[PDB]
């Protein structure tokens, strides 16, 4: 808690790492959340939802 | 002339609108005449007494501060404004008269604009 | 101050020029958000160049391969669709930002003294933007690319003596063909660099006297440094622009264009609806209004002559439309006229659009004809409106 | 350099509220925007809208006249 | 390998179709105004011409086609195709399905593009809120300032 | 006496800032850094 | 102030490399 | 006087060199030899039904052929020559009164 | 003085920057003709850009059309043989002038303080020239072009972990193919504009302190204006260079090249002799003298590292070789060594050229290792040679 | 030989013409440089130092 | 009255240069 907190506002090197980590985790969480809502809104329309998927003849 | 407010009512509306716009910022009409626009205004301004030029500069700083803040002058301050009280037109006209007299007699100008 | 020791690193010779021109340059404190479109235009130029250099790594300027290589970018190149849509929609965004940039100057009389050279350099820049975007639109080699090039390269034929000679030399042959496409690609790579250099001269010319302000008055009493105040102000516009640009790139990537460019070029058939990009429509409408080929080309040239002659017209010493109610009304009529001209350009050449375009073109030219006499009459205002 | 006589008081950016001013005196802001610009908005919208409706009226009459 | 071509060249296509060339359908939904809707309406819009209109021999009437005279015959008839999933192959079902296939063929990147749009417009809106706060925080010292001058009017 | 001269000669601890754009935090409050 | 800063900036550089280049799977 | 005479001699070369280099770039953009070698050919054609228009190809110049009906010929001969922007008669532009053969490229642009 | 009126137009703001930086810039009066190669290199860059832009109007960057488009340039477009030979031989003239320019800086120690940044910017320019000329040589798509691009992109494989992935990323696939040729064309149009900017910064860095002189001494007591004295001296060099250039263009257009590039690229069979352009041969020689993959690439990087570290060595306070007999002698041995390395690169890899190339590479690196030692020992010259 | 270099005859005529013309320009270039510099190269400089 | 002669003299030069750059002897 206080250990990381005092390092972030005191050293710019730590703060820069905090920005990089936030960009990494923040973008991944948004990408995951957007995909979950995309899957929910498109039930049954996916490529793997095809009933005859695997029997061409 | 059609620009006479007393004779033409359209000019009366034009003068009223300009006065109202100027009064909101505490600006005189002669404060809109900038010395960078031409060298005659700069010469006329340089000939004016210091107390007039200092007051012009303070009205301009007040107006630029109001414009930056998205504000107008308070109505109490707006009541004491004199948007059309002149301090430059007479001196500007004299400077233009002197410039034309120099040109008529074939003399070099006292000042020229820098080629940008 | 004797500079024996080294002070702040931004004042060293390594970065003194950048400090005085980008970081500490004094700027009027009352600048509005309408003054942030010059920096946006520079960013749009950077986007166009960066995406264009990477698109040229996959594009083939041959009539037999141009259309297919663009489709190869959209389908096969990893991330190709994004580069193509950021470049196609980027040209439209560039023109939107610049059109707003120009009309900001008209509203505030930014063209007036002592910044006449800034306006004149901008007009040359606008010409470079028009030429650059047009020849780029021929590169996909679609139906509108081919027939768009057939018209503009024929404009030289308005010259009586050497008009046909220039048309053939411009084509590289007797018709629009691979010679025209190959030479248009080389010019489309070179002109953006010339446009970068013209922008640097444009910024340098403005920095000689500084920026104009919404009040249009002397601004030396209240000037602040560009950084950080107008850096963060411009950053707000940059992020808001990115959202607008993203809406087109990801959700409406083809509405700003025409579907006919998705048909491969056919020199035999002709589309029933041959129109330029939306940002060339107002110029196109003025061309179509005049019922004479020679007169139409002269009208297009007269548009740029009127723009170039605007700063040098003897005028009143008041700049801002905030204190010029009559000129303020003229400006809003001109803006509506420019929108009307663009919409007419998309309309077919038939009644009633023919008459409307002629009236619209007449009103556009009236703005530049009425502006000088407003100044001459307006010069007597302080004498008339006494205390 | 311009000679200037002035007194300026400033407050630290970290001692004031930053965003609540956006929605302060909103009725005054709307009234100022409307009352100062209604002529300007009229001069821009009316020629565009009026010309647009006239063209559609012209097209409708021309279309009906050519029918049998 | 690409999908096979039905004709050796354009001239062979025109000779086998009465002089009209069946256009390539890779980008047809993008190459026409309202492409998805227009193709469906054109496919399912073969009907008798209005009174007073005669169609020359070899053409068929279709109001959606410009001019009304199309060189393509009505090809989407009931049971023209056997579906492996068992859905009834009606005229409208086959018309809807082929336009869906044509739409994907013209825009195979749409799903990736739409997913990128939702994520980045949301992220840029958050940055816009921070950008406004950053601008207002820096400018607050200037906007709240009290300026004292000697001038009155 | 001019206002600037009066202000210079008379320090004022009860200073009032313009509040149209920003409303100040109460004096004696910790910084929002 | 010199060794600690060098360690901190090296850590940020390593974090940036893992963030720009994602070597997930190469960690074997 | 002698110095100006001598310096003008080298100025002759400098102007010629500048003219050569500028011209060489300009003429390089003109039509190439392979382009010019494809500017003259001949094509034969047949017949079309009345009231129709067939477009043929020559060298980037579509050619419009229209079989005009007798009613079309009367409509094309009942116009004032003076009102025409380009004064021309119907007969001087046609050999067969039924077959109109024109190049289908607009003279405007 | 009070600038109330307008004096000479050169001192007006429109041309004041050009006047101070070009017409009236203070220049040492004793500069020899060895100081005229900077303007020659600038003129060569302009010639390459102008001829290249017009050549790009006729060139097709496609493996099925690249070779034939160059032959179409030579045979079909009027004066196209001149543009191609001017461009092909212009790259050789550019390197000849820049090589003489670098050696002037070594002889007169122009890299020394206070001109370290000028030398460092020159090294960056030299790297840009090498990359620009190399990728241009791939464009004709001959046998030399294909096998030349194969190994340079393969140089990245010297990196152990990620070396293979960089090679495939540079290729755009798994072999040098149309993807490689198309991206090389885009970069070949862009890098020449980056070279223009780098040369301008190079020029700006030099103008901070002024040019060095043949005596290597303080020159502030005898400076003269660049115009017209060093303009007319540069004009003599320009005409003399034109005669040199004209000889190569009109009478020996293919001597500075290899006939193998007139064979279309064949990915199946490598030529028995495979060498770069002559101006890359000394780098070729150092690469082939190391009997290791990674060692060869490391030595190439060490060449540019040594060129970058030269200005920062603790050196004596005497610049010109005309007063440093030991340094002057070493310079002439280095010049002979660089000539030998270029000749060695043209030779096949076999005895005795392997031993000769190894020794020549050692001598080249010994120059940059001994020069700092000369400075430290030479520091005590004034204290040992007493009057 | 002609098929490989069909422009040789025109190339050689251009070379003789322009190398000859540029040689005249080089002779004029030397006169121009030595005319402008003569005022500097023949000047007499009187200074105060000896050693 | 020498500005007029200056204009006429420069007009001859402009005409002479025009016939020199473009040499339309086969067109006249
Ligand atoms: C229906 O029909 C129409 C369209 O179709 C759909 C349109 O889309 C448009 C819109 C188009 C425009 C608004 C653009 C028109 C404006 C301009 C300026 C034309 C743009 C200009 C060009 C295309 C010309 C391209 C330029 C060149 C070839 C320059 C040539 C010169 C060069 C390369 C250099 C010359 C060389 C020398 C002097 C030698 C020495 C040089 C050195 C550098 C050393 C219109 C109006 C239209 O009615
Ligand atoms: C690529 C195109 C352009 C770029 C990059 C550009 C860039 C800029 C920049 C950065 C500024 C200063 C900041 C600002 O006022 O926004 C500026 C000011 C200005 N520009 Fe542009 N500009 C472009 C096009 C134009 C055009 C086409 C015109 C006019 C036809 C023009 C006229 C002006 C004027 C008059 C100003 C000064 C306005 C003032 O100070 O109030 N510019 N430009
Ligand atoms: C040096 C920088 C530039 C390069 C290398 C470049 C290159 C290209 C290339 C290769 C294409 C064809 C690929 C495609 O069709 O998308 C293209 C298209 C285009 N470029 Fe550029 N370009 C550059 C700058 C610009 C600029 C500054 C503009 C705007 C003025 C512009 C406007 C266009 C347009 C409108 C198209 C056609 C887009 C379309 O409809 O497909 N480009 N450019
Ligand atoms: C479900 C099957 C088909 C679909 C979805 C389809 C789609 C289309 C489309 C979108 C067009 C262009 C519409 C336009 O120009 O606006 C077209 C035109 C045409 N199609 Fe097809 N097509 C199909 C099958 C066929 C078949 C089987 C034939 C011939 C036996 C054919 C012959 C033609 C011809 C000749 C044209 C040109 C019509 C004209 O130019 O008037 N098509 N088709
Ligand atoms: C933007 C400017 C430039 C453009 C547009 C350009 C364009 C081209 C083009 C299209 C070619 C292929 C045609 C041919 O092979 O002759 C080419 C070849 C070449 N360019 Fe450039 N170039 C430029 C600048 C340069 C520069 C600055 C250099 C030297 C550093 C250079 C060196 C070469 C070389 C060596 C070749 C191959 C010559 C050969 O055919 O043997 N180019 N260039
Ligand atoms: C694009 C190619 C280059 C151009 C156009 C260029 C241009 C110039 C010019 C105009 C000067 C001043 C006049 C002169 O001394 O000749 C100069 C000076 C100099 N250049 Fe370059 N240069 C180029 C490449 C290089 C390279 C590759 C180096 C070596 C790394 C270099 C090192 C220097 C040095 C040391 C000076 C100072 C010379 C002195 O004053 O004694 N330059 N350059
Ligand atoms: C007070 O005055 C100022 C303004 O007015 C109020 C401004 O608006 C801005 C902000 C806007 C700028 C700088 C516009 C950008 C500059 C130009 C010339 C427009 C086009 C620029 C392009 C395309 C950049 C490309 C140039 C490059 C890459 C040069 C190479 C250099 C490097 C890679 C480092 C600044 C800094 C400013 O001070
Ligand atoms: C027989 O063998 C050989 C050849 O053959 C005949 C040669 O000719 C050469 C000549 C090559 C030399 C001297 C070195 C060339 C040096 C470099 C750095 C070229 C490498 C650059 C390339 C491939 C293009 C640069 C790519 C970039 C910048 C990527 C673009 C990316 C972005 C913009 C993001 C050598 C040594 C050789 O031994
Ligand atoms: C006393 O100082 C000076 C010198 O000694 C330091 C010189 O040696 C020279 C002569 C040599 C010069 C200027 C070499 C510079 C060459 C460069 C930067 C590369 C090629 C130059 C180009 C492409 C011009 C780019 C510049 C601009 C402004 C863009 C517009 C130009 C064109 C469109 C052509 C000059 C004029 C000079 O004064
Ligand atoms: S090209 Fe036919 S009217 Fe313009």
């Amino acid at each position: 808690f206080e250990g990381f907190y005092k390092l972030i506002m005191r050293r710019n090197s730590v703060y820069v790492t905090f920005i990089i980590a936030g960009a990494f985790f923040g973008e991944r969480a948004v990408d995951y959340g957007v995909h979950k809502l995309w899957e929910r809104n498109n039930v049954g329309k996916r490529y793997e939802d095809i009933s005859v998927l695997g029997q061409r003849p | 002339r059609l620009v006479d407010p007393r004779k033409n009512f359209l000019a009366r509306m034009h003068m009223k609108s300009v006065s109202n716009r100027l009064r909101r910022y505490g600006l005189r009409y002669d404060d809109l005449y900038d010395p960078l626009y031409d060298l005659d205004i700069k010469e006329a301004l340089n000939r004016l007494p210091r107390e007039i030029v200092d007051a012009r500069n303070q009205r301009l700083m007040r107006a630029m501060d109001l414009s930056m803040k998205h504000e107008y002058l308070p109505d109490n301050l707006q009541a004491v404004q004199t948007p059309f009280r002149s301090y430059l037109q007479d001196m500007l006209a004299l400077v233009k008269r002197e410039r034309a007299e120099r040109e008529a007699l074939g003399a070099l100008p006292l000042y020229q604009r820098t080629i940008p | 101050t004797i500079r024996n020791q080294r002070f702040s690193l931004l004042k060293q010779p390594i970065s003194s020029t950048l400090n005085q021109h980008l970081v500490d340059y004094p700027t009027p404190s009352n600048l509005s958000y309408w003054w942030g479109f010059g920096s946006l235009a520079g960013i749009c130029l950077v986007i166009q160049i960066v995406t264009g250099v990477f698109l040229a790594m996959h594009y083939t300027p041959h009539v037999d391969l141009a259309f297919n290589s663009v489709e190869h970018i959209m389908r096969d190149v990893e991330g190709g669709w994004l580069l193509r849509y950021m470049h196609a929609n980027g040209a439209s965004m560039f023109f939107i930002v610049v059109y707003l940039h120009i009309f900001r100057g008209l509203y505030y009389a930014s063209y007036s003294s002592p910044r006449e050279f800034v306006w004149c350099l901008g007009v040359v820049i606008f010409l470079l933007m028009i030429v650059t975007a047009f020849i780029g639109y021929v590169l996909p080699w679609g139906q509108m690319s081919f027939w768009g090039a057939t018209v503009i390269t024929s404009l030289a034929s308005a010259i009586p003596v050497v008009g046909d000679t220039i048309v053939t030399w411009l084509w590289g042959g007797f018709s629009v063909d691979n010679a025209t496409l190959n030479r248009f690609f080389s010019l489309h790579y070179l002109l953006p660099f010339i446009l970068v250099g013209a922008s640097l001269l444009h910024l340098a010319a403005l920095h000689q006297y500084g920026s104009n302000n919404p009040l249009g008055v002397h601004s030396e009493m209240d000037k602040i440094a560009f950084y950080p105040y107008f850096y963060v102000k411009d950053l707000v516009g940059w992020v808001a622009f990115a959202i607008f640009f993203s809406i087109w790139i990801f959700y409406a990537p083809n509405v700003l264009g025409h579907p006919d460019n998705y048909i491969p070029a056919n020199p035999m058939s002709t589309p029933p609806h041959i129109v330029p990009e939306w940002y060339f429509l107002p110029i196109y409408a003025i061309l179509r209004s005049i019922p004479d080929k020679a007169g139409g080309v002269a009208a297009i040239a007269l548009v740029f002559i009127c723009l170039l002659a605007l700063p040098f017209f003897k005028s009143m010493y008041v700049r801002s439309s905030s204190f010029r109610p009559i000129y303020q009304g003229m400006f809003w009529l001109l803006l509506a006229d420019c929108l009307l001209l663009g919409w007419i350009g998309c309309q077919p050449v038939e009644a009633p659009f023919v008459t409307i375009g002629q009236i619209s073109s007449l009103v556009f030219f009236l703005f530049f004809a009425i502006t000088p006499i407003l100044g001459r009459v307006g010069r007597g205002i302080p004498n008339s409106y006494t205390d | 350099p311009v000679k200037l006589k002035a007194v300026v008081y400033a407050l630290s950016p970290f001692q004031q509220k930053i965003m609540t001013g956006l929605w302060k005196d909103l009725p005054e802001k709307i009234h100022h925007k409307v009352s100062e610009n209604w002529i300007s908005a009229t001069l821009l919208v009316t020629p565009v809208v009026g010309t647009y409706w006239y063209a559609q009226y012209f097209k409708e009459q021309e279309k009906l006249e050519h029918r049998f | 390998d690409r999908l096979p071509e039905p004709y050796s060249n354009e001239s062979a296509a025109r000779f086998a179709n009465g002089g009209a060339y069946p256009p390539d359908l890779s980008l047809v939904t993008k190459a026409r105004h309202n492409g998805q809707n227009y193709v469906f309406a054109l496919l399912t819009g073969y009907r008798d011409p209005p009174a007073g209109i005669s169609i020359r021999e070899g053409l068929h009437y279709n109001p959606y086609f410009p001019g009304g005279a199309i060189a393509m015959p009505k090809m989407l008839n009931d049971e023209a195709v056997e579906y492996e999933d068992g859905t009834p192959a009606t005229e409208a079902q086959m018309g809807k399905d082929v336009v869906s296939f044509l739409s994907w063929a013209a825009e195979p990147e749409m799903e990736e593009r739409k997913l990128m749009g939702f994520k980045w417009i949301f992220l840029l809106s958050l940055a816009l809120l921070q950008a406004a706060y950053y601008r207002r925080l820096k400018w607050s010292v200037l906007k709240s300032r009290k300026l004292v001058l000697d001038v009155v009017n | 006496v001019p206002a600037t001269v009066e202000a210079v000669k008379t320090p004022n601890s009860k200073i009032v800032y313009d509040d149209h754009n920003h409303e100040r935090y109460p004096p004696g409050d910790p910084s929002k850094r | 102030i010199d060794i600690q800063a060098a360690a901190g900036w090296g850590i940020a550089a390593a974090a940036g490399a893992i963030w720009v280049v994602q070597p997930f799977g190469w960690i074997k | 006087a002698f110095a100006y005479f001598v310096l003008s001699g080298g100025r002759f070369v400098y102007a010629s060199v500048l003219r050569l280099l500028v011209l060489k770039l300009i003429v390089s953009m003109s039509a190439s030899k392979d382009v010019l070698a494809l500017a003259s050919l001949e094509v034969d054609l047949g017949s079309i039904e009345p009231g129709t228009t067939v477009t043929v190809k020559w060298r980037g110049k579509p050619v419009f052929i229209r079989r005009r009906t007798e009613d079309d010929i009367k409509l094309a001969n009942s116009v004032d020559v003076g009102s025409l922007r380009d004064p021309q008669e119907d007969s001087v532009r046609v050999k067969n009164p039924e077959w109109l053969v024109v190049v289908g490229v607009c003279t405007h642009l």
